[PDB]
């Protein structure tokens, strides 16, 4: 059977005592296109795992007896999950030639009433003072039918939202008016719903993070080849050369900094030279890159030859020395 | 009695709509401490005799604080609390002024309330509280020159139930008259309250990374005793606002450690000079004595956008 | 020169103005057109108690008057309270570290921080008459952050 290792660090981390709803790999296989996945070729769909352990074992689900881990369309469903659970899982699929098998751990997490727990959360970037924008529950799809409404309420801290100067619950939305540096932290909503007479929950937390606005993303700022402060150095003097250089924040935004001796990676002839990068962030995440020239003795050549700091990042930069 | 003073807040309302004139500065709601409640009765300065009762059937006292809707032209005065613990007792002063509903009155019942253009920003209605007690989430309904603003509106947001008016990215033609206006409900009366706001914009102000220019390394001395100093930054702008010019040696601080009278820096020069360009600069003097005869020195400027440095070498 | 102050009058996230009313407390609430000038103007001086990009050290205190603002645990919880001076002293560096802040600024808009208890930020309520005080939580319900008007 052709067969893949497990997704090691492609890892699933799950709350305990509340509904799981796991799919099987097809990024592997991709297998989906034009109206998803072909079940037509008769290639039937096979789970079973294994747990910590040493041996695989076919999957209980229909006795559970709630049909608590009952798989409905090509994909497992667990309502509830529980601490039990943890453990390695395999899909395959078979044709009388096909067979396929894939496996990934999923670790179940213990909940604290706080919120608190090993799971990892989502970094949300959000800019700063745009007019409002907001966030959405994560995972919430699926789990239930248009026909039931729930209920459901946020948490900033192990502080529930309400009242909130700038932050407000819209249902599944959580709306920030003029995101400000205060709203930093960790985020959880928990949505409540009715299925066959029990009440499920869906805890599920995002970290927000302010930063710098799209409104104010421009071209790198250079700092340091000013010309009002000039480079002047007579024969021999151990120059140092630093170009400090500010730079908007963006998201795609590769920041790149490096000298130009003339247009070669320095080093040309002896030319002894390194370069120290230091660099800083703000609080809204702009970047500040910094870069220097310990130097030798300098050659009759080097004050009349020019050379110039550069930067660029979704925009272009230069700055003219002075010697 | 004693007479506590007058309160700060005075009231300039509209005729026709409700008013709460709290008593000031005695209660905040806080009402822990009002089992057996204290004797309380207000009454105008010219007309002393109320209850204060009714003129008709308008005012009364609730939680308080007295009411008056609707309040009438000519209610205009000042009014007195009163408090009484055998222990104590003082008063204290509302005044009031009441004006006709026409447009023509606004200017003066208007709430200055600024933002910075070219930002996002929020209107809050003042003075709803009192009214604000229910949990029908506030039902105001903003006006920008008797122009309603429907959720149709791109350039103002009425948040949902609140008293804030979110302007999305303000600009100059955003100046001017607003209206809350809070659709009240007592009794099963049913009365607009209105609150006149006027924006102000303001420009976003410089800040400059600034240069420093003084970076040679002491190339006189003698040791003449007298040690002359400048640290130049060089502000593209004027703009000597948050900027600090701190001079340490590095870890000394100039001053508390430094000099027990040694050593220190008077006064600062904000030369302007050049006319487009503004600069700043310190003088750190040995008055007298440069004895140790060494020291890692350290200019530092520093402003909300750079913490920057500097320092020199060993000098002659 | 001692230290460069300077006067400014702060006003909060709501619009709310800050006046006084004790000296044993401030207060923030809404203050009509033909009331604006009892609002407080402030006397901020930069004392310097720590050095980072973030965090400039600042003391203020209400000027043509001698109070300063400063944090104090009355019960073993941070507490906002004006402490008198000596005229002749102030205004100095090296304050007292009770008498401490150091303004975040971001983008015009300036928390607080208390240089003896990190973490805790002067706040006030979105109610309105309710005074200013030193606060624990930040983002919350209280208003932390507020946007200053220089004045002469
Ligand atoms: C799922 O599989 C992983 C990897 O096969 C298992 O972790 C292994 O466990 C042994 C025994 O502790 C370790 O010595 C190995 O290093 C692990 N394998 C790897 C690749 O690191 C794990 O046991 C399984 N997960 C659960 C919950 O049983
Ligand atoms: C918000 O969540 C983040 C991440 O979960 C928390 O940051 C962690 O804090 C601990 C210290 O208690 C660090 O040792 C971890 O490295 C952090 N996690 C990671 C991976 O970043 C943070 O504590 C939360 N924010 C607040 C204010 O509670
Ligand atoms: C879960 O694990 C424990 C510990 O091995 C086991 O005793 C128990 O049977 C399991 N729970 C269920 C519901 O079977
Ligand atoms: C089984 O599946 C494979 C994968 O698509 C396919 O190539 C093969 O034709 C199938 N065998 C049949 C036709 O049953
Ligand atoms: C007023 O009198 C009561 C009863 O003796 C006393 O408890 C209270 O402290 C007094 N008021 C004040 C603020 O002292
Ligand atoms: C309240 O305000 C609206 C809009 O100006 C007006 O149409 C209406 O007459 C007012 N309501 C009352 C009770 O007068």
């Amino acid at each position: 059977c052709d067969d893949w290792g497990l997704d090691t660090m492609r890892q699933i981390q799950v709350f305990e005592d509340e509904p799981a709803r796991i799919k099987c790999p097809l990024f592997e296989h991709f297998l989906k296109f034009n109206y998803s996945t072909a079940h037509s070729a008769g290639l039937t769909l096979i789970w079973y795992w294994t747990r910590q352990d040493r041996d695989l074992e076919e999957p209980i689900n229909f006795r559970l007896p709630e049909n608590r881990i009952s798989k409905e369309k090509d994909v497992l469903w667990f309502r509830p999950t529980l601490l039990n659970d943890t453990g390695n899982y395999t899909c395959m699929l078979r044709n009388t030639t096909y067979c396929s098998k894939v496996a990934f751990p999923l670790e179940v997490v213990q909940k604290d009433s706080c919120f608190n727990s090993p799971m990892k959360l989502p970094v949300h970037k959000l800019y700063i003072e745009y007019g409002i924008q907001r966030i959405t529950c994560p995972n919430v799809d699926g789990y239930f039918p248009s026909s039931v409404k729930p209920t459901i309420t946020w948490y900033m801290g192990c502080y529930k939202i309400q009242n909130f100067n700038n932050v407000i619950p819209e249902g599944m939305n959580l709306s920030f008016l003029i995101a400000l540096i205060s709203n930093n932290g960790n985020y959880t909503c928990v949505v409540t719903y009715p299925e066959n007479g029990r009440t499920f929950h869906l805890t599920r937390t995002l970290t927000v993070k302010v930063v710098g606005s799209p409104k104010n993303a421009v071209p790198p700022v250079i700092h340091s080849p000013n010309d009002h402060v000039v480079y002047e150095k007579e024969p021999g003097e151990e120059l140092l050369i630093p170009c400090t250089v500010y730079f908007s924040f963006l998201m795609d935004s590769r920041n790149e900094v490096w000298w130009t001796i003339d247009g070669k990676k320095p080093d040309d002839i002896t030319i002894d030279v390194t370069i120290n990068e230091s660099i800083s962030h703000s609080r809204t995440e702009d970047e500040t890159r910094t870069q220097i020239l310990s130097i030798k003795k300098v050659t009759s050549e080097d004050l009349k030859r020019s050379y110039v700091c550069h930067a660029r990042s979704a925009k272009g930069e230069v700055a003219k020395a002075a010697k | 009695c004693r007479f506590r003073g007058r309160h700060y807040k005075r009231e300039f309302r509209l005729e026709g709509e409700p008013v709460a004139l709290r008593c000031p500065q005695v209660p905040y709601w806080l009402w822990a401490s009002v089992s057996p409640r204290i004797n309380l009765t207000w009454h105008k300065n010219d007309s002393a005799r109320t209850v204060p009762g009714e003129e008709e059937t308008r005012m009364w006292a609730q939680d308080g604080a007295l009411w008056l809707l609707p309040a009438l032209q000519e209610d205009s005065g000042t009014y007195v609390c009163t408090t009484r613990n055998a222990s104590y007792c003082d008063k204290m002063s509302i005044e009031l002024r009441v004006f006709e509903n026409t447009d023509a009155f606004l200017p003066f019942i208007s709430y200055p309330q600024i933002l910075t253009l070219s930002t996002s920003g929020v209107l809050v209605c003042p003075d709803l509280s009192e009214f604000t007690r229910d949990k029908t989430d506030v039902k105001i309904q903003w006006y920008k020159d008797s122009l309603l603003l429907d959720k149709d509106n791109e350039k103002f947001l009425s948040v949902r139930g609140t008293t804030h008016l979110l302007v999305h990215d303000v600009a100059l033609e955003d100046a001017g008259y607003y209206r809350c206006v809070l659709t009240f409900a007592h009794e099963g009366q049913q009365y607009n309250i209105t609150r006149s706001i006027e924006l102000r914009i303001k420009k976003k102000k410089e800040e400059t990374i600034p240069v420093i220019i003084s970076p040679l390394k002491t190339i006189s001395a003698s040791l003449g005793s007298r040690l002359t100093i400048p640290c130049k930054v060089f502000l593209g702008t004027g703009t000597p606002l948050t900027t600090m010019l701190w001079w340490t040696a590095n870890d000394t601080h100039i001053e508390s450690a430094y000099p027990g009278g040694r050593v220190t820096e008077g006064p600062r020069q904000e030369y302007s000079e050049n006319n487009e360009n503004y600069i700043e600069v310190p003088l750190i003097f040995d008055p007298v004595t440069r004895e140790d005869l060494h020291m890692d020195f350290k200019c530092v400027v520093h402003n909300t956008l750079s913490f920057q440095t500097l320092r020199t070498t060993v000098k002659e | 020169a001692p230290v460069r102050s300077l006067n400014c009058t702060l006003r909060d996230s709501q619009q709310k103005s800050l006046v006084m009313s004790g000296p044993y407390e401030l207060k923030a609430l809404h203050l009509q057109g033909q009331d604006m000038e009892q609002q407080v103007v402030f006397s901020m001086s930069f004392v310097q108690g720590e050095e980072s990009n973030d965090k400039i050290p600042v003391a203020l205190g209400l000027k043509e008057k001698n109070l300063y603002l400063s944090c104090v645990l009355k019960d073993d919880k941070p507490t906002l309270q004006l402490e008198s001076v000596d005229p002749k002293n102030y205004p100095k560096k090296k304050m007292e570290k009770r008498f401490v802040f150091n303004k975040i600024e971001i983008n015009n808009k300036l928390e607080f921080e208390s240089a003896q208890f990190p973490n805790w930020y002067i706040s006030t309520s979105q109610a309105e008459n309710m005074p200013v005080f030193l606060g624990g939580t930040k983002g919350g319900q209280d208003i932390t952050d507020f946007t200053m008007q220089f004045v002469s």
